[PDB]
Order: C-alpha cells, then structure tokens, then sequence
RNA sequence: GCUUUACUGCAGGCUGUCGCUGAGGACUCUCACUCCGGGAGGAGGACACCGAUAGCCGGGCA
RNA sequence: ACUCGUACGGUCACUGAAUCCUGCCCAGUGCAGGUAUCUGAACACCUCGUACAAGAGGACGAAGGACCUGUCAACGGCGGG
RNA sequence: GCACGGAGGCGAAGAACCAUGGAUUUCCGAAUGAGAAUCUCUAACAAUUGCUUCGCGCAAUGAGGAACCCCGAGAACUGAAACAUCUCAGUAUCGGGAGGAACAGAAAACGCAAUGUGAUGUCGUUAGUAACCGCGAGUGAACGCGAUACAGCCCAAACC
C-alpha cells in the first residue's frame, strides 16, 4: 500500500501505545495493557 | 370618501374582468418565464399587502412564488397495503398551496420572517403567491411600533411552524367555539386528529 | 413478480445504453444565413461507429470541418454545396422546394431546420414525388407518402452502404460485435423459456404462452409483450 | 398602457409640468394616487396627472373612468419622477391633482382644451 | 412465492366533460399555449400539453 | 433510456443451421377494423319536486359492448357416429 | 491528579486546594478560499439573503442539544377469534423548525335559551355520557361546573 502522512501518524501512535505499563506504576498502584496489540492477531483500523 | 386603494381592491374582487383581467393575461406570459422565487421592489395588490401589514420601509421585502396546480404528487406503495392505504391518484396533502409557497419564499431568504401573503392568480397549471418577509435584524425593524414584534427570537422560523395567517387557517384554528375540539391549541397535542 | 426486461430498459442503466461515448458525430445539415455561398470539400471517408455505415469528412469555406451523411458515390476531393442556390447534384444538400420531382434524396428535415431526421439508414432513400408552394410531399423508405414543409432540407442521392442487409451474420459471434456498438442488450432469451415470475409468457410444464399473444393497446407496461395491437397475424388470409 | 388610450405629444407634456410646478408655488396641488383621488371625488380638483410607467398598473387604472364620471380632465405623463419632480417631491409620484390651480389657470384651461380635442 | 374469466381494490391506457381558453352541428381567425429555428421567422392553435372528474379496459400491482 | 439512432431502423414476441416442406378450422377466447339500429357516465340542458337544496324523471350520447368483418408462423382445435 | 514508585522539585516572595473573572486554546469538524479518510494547494463570510457608502463595507442564516414542543410525511404485525370498512393508530418510523419551555389566546364565542357566561392553556369532573360503527369488534368528545393562573392590547381604512 501507501500510506499518507497522517495515516502514518495514525499508524505511528498505535506503535506507540503498544506499549507495557511501565513497571514504576506496577509498585505505585500496589499491583495489564488491556489495549495490547499484535499486528497478525489484530486488525487497526482506517 | 373612497381611499385610492379601495380601487385596487374592488379590481381583485373579479380579476377575470375589466382592466385587471387583461393585465394577467399579459403578466403571466412574463410570470411563466420567471423563477420559482422572483423578489419585487413593489406589491401587485398594494390594498393587500398594507392590509396585512407591509410598509414601504428598509427590511421589509416581497416575493412572488409560484406552485404546480392540483393535488398531491405521491409515489404509489411499493409494500403491502390494505385497499385503504393503496390510493394514489385522489390523496392530496394537508397544507394549502399558499403555505408551500410562503415556505420556499422564507428558504430563499434564509434571514428574513413571513409576515404574510396572498395570491395574485393562477393559470392551468401553476399558482402566484406575494409573499411579505421582514429582515428582524434591520434597525428600521427594530424600531417600528407596529413590526418589530417580528424580531424576538421565538419568531424565528415562524412559516415552518405554522405560525402564518395561512398556517393557522390550515390547521383549523379558526373558529374559537364547535369545530375546533381538536385543533386548538394545536394539531400534535390533539393526537393529530383535527 | 418481477419486472420485465422490457421495464428494465427505461431505467437507463450502462447494460441499456448505447456506447456514445464512442461515437463520432450526428450528422445535421450546416445551418446557412442564405445566399447558399456555402461550399466544402470531403477531405476524406470514415466509419461511422453508431450506424455502420460511411461517413465523409467536408472542409467547408468559412473553415468548418465537420462531418456529413455521406450519400452513395461521395469521394474525397470531390466538392458539395448546402444552400437554395446549391448545384443539383449527388450529395449535395438544398430546401425539397429546389429538389426537382423525382429525384431520390436522404437525410431529409422533419421541420425545417431540425437538421435531417428520415432515410438515414444503409443504403435507404427518400422519394420526393410532388412539389407545390405549400406542400412537398416525399415517399419514405417505408413506403408512406409523407407531407412536408417545402423548406425542408435534403441531401440528393441514396444513403452510403447499400446492401449492408444482404449478408447472413453467419455465427453468433458476429451478432455480438454489431450488438455491442448499439444502445440493446443481446442476446435473447425467450419469454416462454423464462419462470412465470419473470415474464407473462413464463411457467408452465412445457414452454407455450399461456394465453392469446395479441395484446391490446391500453395494456399497462409489464403486460404488454408478445404481439402489440396486432391488425392481425400470420401469414395466411 | 392598459389605463392610457391616446398618446400625449412630449411639447403638451412639457406646458403641464411647467404649469404643475407653478401651481404649487401659487395655487394648491395634490400629492400622490390617494390624495389625488379624493380630490376628484371631492369635486376639489382642476386637472389631474397620471403617470404611465407605473407598475403594479393596479394602482393608477382606476383614475381615467372616475374622472371621466366626474368631468374632471386628466393628462398622462411619460415619466414617474418627472411628475413627483414637477409636483416639487424629492421622489417620484404616480399621480397628481391640481386643486385649484394659480397664476396658471388659463394655462391649465388650454391644457385640458387641448386634451379633449386630442380625444 | 406463483396463477387465474376467485373476492376486493390500486396503478396504467383509452374516452367524454370542466378549468387553462381568446376573436369572428358544421366553420374561419390569432392573441394565450405548443413545436421548429442561432436569429428573423416558420408550423400549429384555442387544439395539444397540464390540473379535475366521469365511463370502459385493467393479475401490470396490492 | 432507446438516441451523436430514423424503416437496410429498433422495439415486442415466436421458431431455432442447411435441405424438402409447412394441410384444414375465425365457432369460443385474444387483437384489430367497421358499425344503420340497440345499449352506454358525468358536466351543461329540459320537466316534476323544494320560496332554495336534497331527490325523481327526460333529452343528448364518447370510448366500450351488442352486431358485422379481418386475422392461426394468435391462444388453441383437427372427435363420436 | 486517578496511582500506596524512584529521583528530583515547588511552597512564609503564603504553594496545594476552592470560587469568580481573564490568558493561551494545534488539526478535522456547520466548517465557510480551493481540494483532501484529520492533510495539502494559492488571500478568502463558501453558499443564500437583507441593508448598502454597491466595497463582503455592515449584518443574518447553516450545526448541536436527554427528552419535552410546533409544522409536515405516515406503516404493518395486531384486534375483529377468517377478512375487505373498522382496529392496531395519526402509533413506529421519516422530512422541516423554535424555545427554556413550546403551541394557544382577547369571540363573526357560548346556546345549563338566559333579566345568563365572558381571551387562552392546563388539572379534576362532566363521561365511556352525546356522537360514530360489517350499528359487529371497537372508537369517543363538547358546553358547563370546581380549580390553577389571570391581562389585555396593536394595525388596515376613514380624516390628516
Ligand atoms: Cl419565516
Ligand atoms: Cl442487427
Ligand atoms: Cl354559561
Ligand atoms: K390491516
Ligand atoms: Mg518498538
Ligand atoms: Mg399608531
Ligand atoms: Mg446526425
Ligand atoms: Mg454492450
Ligand atoms: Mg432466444
Ligand atoms: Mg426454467
Ligand atoms: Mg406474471
Ligand atoms: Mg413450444
Ligand atoms: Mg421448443
Ligand atoms: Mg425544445
Ligand atoms: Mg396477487
Ligand atoms: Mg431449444
Ligand atoms: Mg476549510
Ligand atoms: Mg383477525
Ligand atoms: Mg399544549
Ligand atoms: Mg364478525
Ligand atoms: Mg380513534
Ligand atoms: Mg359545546
Ligand atoms: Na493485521
Ligand atoms: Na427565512
Ligand atoms: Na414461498
Ligand atoms: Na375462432
Ligand atoms: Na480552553
Ligand atoms: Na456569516
Ligand atoms: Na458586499
Ligand atoms: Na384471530
Ligand atoms: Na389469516
Ligand atoms: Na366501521
Ligand atoms: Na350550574
Ligand atoms: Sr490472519
Ligand atoms: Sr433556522
Ligand atoms: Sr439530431
Ligand atoms: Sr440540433
Ligand atoms: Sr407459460
Ligand atoms: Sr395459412
Ligand atoms: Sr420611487
Ligand atoms: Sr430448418
Ligand atoms: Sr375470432
Ligand atoms: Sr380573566
């Protein structure tokens, strides 16, 4: 395909945000990214 | 004694006679050439117009509109109907002609608000009607004694509403005592019945 | 049921139109102011894609080139006239009033000036029988004696293409090609050979319509198929 | 046009006006179609003007017959705002009434004279 | 779902009538209106188109 | 839409290359044409009725039907004695 | 900040926090210079209007909002033990439009017929009454009365 400058931008937060919950919130909270994607498992949209 | 406007009145009272029936033979040649939504710097029946509230003044317009003739232009029901609900040809719509055309004067100028209007004729196939519109955001409006009524916010829209002379006709208001059972104070809150 | 293919047709979808996005030219008279100073030369013949038939290419004075319903025997260096005042000669074009009786033309103006709308076909022609300052009467391809405005235009000479009807198609195949340079769907499946639901003439155990194919006039789109307001059928009597 | 049935020369059309201005200065007239109106139904006026570029035409046709019935003479003017010009208004006027001319009157009595004759 | 001379209706077509619509059981005209023409102008013409209604046909459709 | 199309066209149907052929039937049904007379709605018109109106009747009568004709490569038919 | 970590920082120059007012407020979005799946291309009230200094100079409209409200379009399942009028129902759903509420409203009324009432909503009642209806199934008011709240005016024309 190809992607325009903002569907890459589009493309490049949900990179982003596939991401682990850093460990410091893990200690803080006292004890999960329900949002975690796999880019053959799952489907983004657009 | 006799204002002037007696006269132009009087001549209405029969516009298929006299003078006034050869003005329309030779206007509707020139009408059927004009658009749906004409604006006029003057009203065809002047009597009228200051009758129902038009001014020579800054904000207040005239426009006459014209409608296709007869009854209701309906597709027939491509569903399963009841004999009943299977009509077509004989069903006309609610609202007067006149009503319709005070609503496409009032899309045309989207600012302005009906005041009124009244018909100017007909042919075989279509009707005229003047309409009156008020520009509410005009000072001269603003300030007049006898228009500016028009202006407060719930005025808005008002032809849409059936706030018009025409409206209120059409939907049976009317008549204040028998008859008016399920008009007044309007058709929804009477289930639609009147 | 369901409508006919006959109903389909009006709505105007791509399978019911004709390619004209691919055809050329529609071949209407020049309009002249008068005088008939109007002269051109055919610079060269061509195929015309909407009627299977030749069409030529005229350069005319004033620097019109357009094309033109080429009558039989126009070749290219060849001269044409369109006005009252124009020669009397094959391809030429002139008001029927001018034309004298008995001399075939084609392309002739319904009304004066429509710009041509009968004998246009292969090969066809016009008959121009009486003359009268009231009056033209011409005898069509069909053989009716029509009444027409002397004003109305004309091109001398029979239609370009000529025994075109003469060939058998031979093969489907061939059908296909004229078909798909046409505004109709092809081919045809018959009426009987179809469900009920689909057409008056479907169902039924063995094909046969199941009713007289005649069908009157009045009768209401969806209805009126096989054989309309027939004056009568076969060959016999 | 459907009020106006004979055509006035632009000379006789001139003298009117020029006798319309010296009427206001001198005698009385009568300002637009209602006022003019009034006066010929009250008997009050002279000569009457009428202008013929008027439209909606409703507003003016009524003015030859009435007149007519009430022996008052009447002339058309080509212009609107000639008329209003002439009648001393900053704007034009459909119609006009002398009521009771001044300094004018003879002029005024030609002016219908001639009228009549033009039938 | 489908059929038809099942019941009942509805589109649609034909036809009369009224309005559009004018002047002098047959007629002429032109000015509305319609069509052709780039235009001038030509053809037609109170008809046709359109609105209303009436009779007939009407598994095309419910 | 067909249609930058105009009867050597294109619409609607039937049969289904070539070859040799394709009989009889128009009563019923369908289509179409005609039609003296018969029948045939509404508006207008006339009579009765109503100080008006409802309504009853009359006269006129379009298409249509009756009736006549054409037509089966139109639906179909071509038996018993 | 949610959020109970680590590091670091701010706060007596009175921070945090709260109230009111102000500042900033990318792009798309009615989306309005033109185009575009949130970007791009070369000065912008696009479009429709009113006024007009006739110049976008001054203005209006557009879209949103839980429902409520006003004006239009308008089913069927269902009931009638079938079903067509009728019913379901002017309901569901659709188009347009206003407000904080809408709509109505100062009699060409009523007609407890009177020597009587006196703008309009609404609530209670009048009443499943009158009326409708294959006179079947079903549908169904009003005047009045008791309340709530109360409020009455402006044009057209005549004469100027
Ligand atoms: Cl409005
Ligand atoms: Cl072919
Ligand atoms: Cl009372
Ligand atoms: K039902
Ligand atoms: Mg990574
Ligand atoms: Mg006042
Ligand atoms: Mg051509
Ligand atoms: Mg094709
Ligand atoms: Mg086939
Ligand atoms: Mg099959
Ligand atoms: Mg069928
Ligand atoms: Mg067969
Ligand atoms: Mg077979
Ligand atoms: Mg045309
Ligand atoms: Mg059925
Ligand atoms: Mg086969
Ligand atoms: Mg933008
Ligand atoms: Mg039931
Ligand atoms: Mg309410
Ligand atoms: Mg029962
Ligand atoms: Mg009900
Ligand atoms: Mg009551
Ligand atoms: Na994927
Ligand atoms: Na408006
Ligand atoms: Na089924
Ligand atoms: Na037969
Ligand atoms: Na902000
Ligand atoms: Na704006
Ligand atoms: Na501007
Ligand atoms: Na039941
Ligand atoms: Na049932
Ligand atoms: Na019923
Ligand atoms: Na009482
Ligand atoms: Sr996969
Ligand atoms: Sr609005
Ligand atoms: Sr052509
Ligand atoms: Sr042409
Ligand atoms: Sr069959
Ligand atoms: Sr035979
Ligand atoms: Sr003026
Ligand atoms: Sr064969
Ligand atoms: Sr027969
Ligand atoms: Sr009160």
């Amino acid at each position: 395909g190809k992607k325009s400058k903002a569907t890459k931008k589009r493309l490049a937060k949900l990179d982003n945000q596939n991401s682990r919950v850093p460990a410091w919130v893990m200690l803080k909270t006292d004890r999960r990214n329900h949002k975690r994607r796999h880019w053959r498992r799952n489907d983004t949209d657009e | 004694a006799r204002s002037a406007y007696s006269y132009i009145r009087d001549a209405w009272e029969n516009p298929g006679d006299g003078q006034l029936a050869e003005l329309q033979w030779q206007r509707q040649q020139e009408w059927r050439n004009e658009g749906a939504v004409e604006r006029i710097e003057r009203p065809t029946r002047l009597d009228k117009a200051r009758s129902q509230g038009y001014k020579a003044k800054q904000g207040v317009i005239v426009a006459r509109v014209s409608v296709r003739k007869g009854s209701a232009r309906k597709r027939r029901h491509k569903a399963g109907r009841r004999s009943k609900r299977q009509g077509v040809t004989r069903i006309t719509r609610r609202k007067d002609i006149q009503r319709v055309a005070e609503e496409r004067a009032s899309r045309t100028f989207p600012n302005l608000r009906v005041l009124n209007s009244y018909s100017v004729g007909q042919d075989g196939r279509q009707k005229w009607h003047e309409v009156i519109l008020i520009d509410p955001n005009h000072p001269a409006i603003q300030n007049d004694d006898d228009l500016s009524w028009i202006c407060a916010d719930d005025q808005a829209d008002r032809v849409f509403r059936g706030l018009t002379g025409a409206g209120r006709r059409n939907r049976g208001l009317s008549g204040k005592g028998k008859g008016s059972e399920k008009t007044r104070p309007s058709l929804r809150s009477n289930g639609g019945k009147a | 049921g369901r409508r006919i293919q006959g109903q389909r047709r009006g709505r105007g979808t791509s399978t019911f139109r004709a390619p004209s996005h691919r055809y050329k030219a529609d071949l209407e008279h020049r309009k002249v102011e008068d005088g008939d100073v109007i002269a051109g030369t055919v610079v060269d013949i061509e195929h015309d894609p909407a009627r299977s038939a030749p069409v030529a290419a005229v350069e005319f004075e004033d620097g019109d080139r357009r094309l033109i319903l080429a009558p039989e025997g126009v070749g290219v260096g060849d001269e044409l006239q369109v006005g009252v005042s124009a020669e009397i000669a094959p391809g030429n074009t002139l008001p029927l009033a001018e034309i004298p009786e008995g001399v075939p033309v084609c392309n002739v103006e319904s009304s004066p000036g429509d710009g041509g709308k009968f004998a246009r076909a292969s090969g066809v022609n016009a008959q121009l029988l009486t003359h009268d300052r009231n009056v033209a009467v011409v005898k069509l391809p069909s053989g009716e004696m029509k009444r027409l405005d002397p004003q109305c235009r004309a091109t001398i000479g029979v239609v370009a293409g000529g025994g075109r009807t003469d060939k058998p198609f031979v093969k489907a195949g061939n059908k296909h090609h004229k078909m798909k340079a046409r505004g109709t769907k092809w081919p045809n499946v018959r009426g009987v050979a179809m469900n009920a639901v689909d057409h008056p003439f479907g169902g039924g155990g063995r094909q046969h319509p199941g009713k007289p194919k005649s069908i009157s006039r009045n009768a209401p789109p969806g209805r009126k198929v096989g054989d309309i307001a027939s004056k009568r059928t076969g060959r016999g009597g | 046009p459907v009020y106006v049935d004979f055509d006035v020369p632009a000379d006789l059309e001139d003298d009117a006006l020029e006798a319309l201005e010296v009427a206001r200065d001198t005698g009385a007239v009568k300002k637009g179609t209602n006022e003019t109106t009034k006066s010929i139904e009250r008997g009050s006026a002279e000569l009457v003007f009428v202008a013929e570029d008027v439209q909606p035409e409703e507003i003016v046709m009524h003015i030859p017959e009435l007149a007519d019935e009430k022996g008052v003479p009447f002339i058309f003017v080509e212009q609107q705002d000639d008329l209003g010009h002439a009648a001393g208004l900053e704007v034009g006027s459909a119609a006009a009434a002398v009521t009771d001319a001044g300094e004018a009157d003879a002029d005024v009595e030609d002016i219908a004279d001639k009228v009549e004759e033009l039938r």
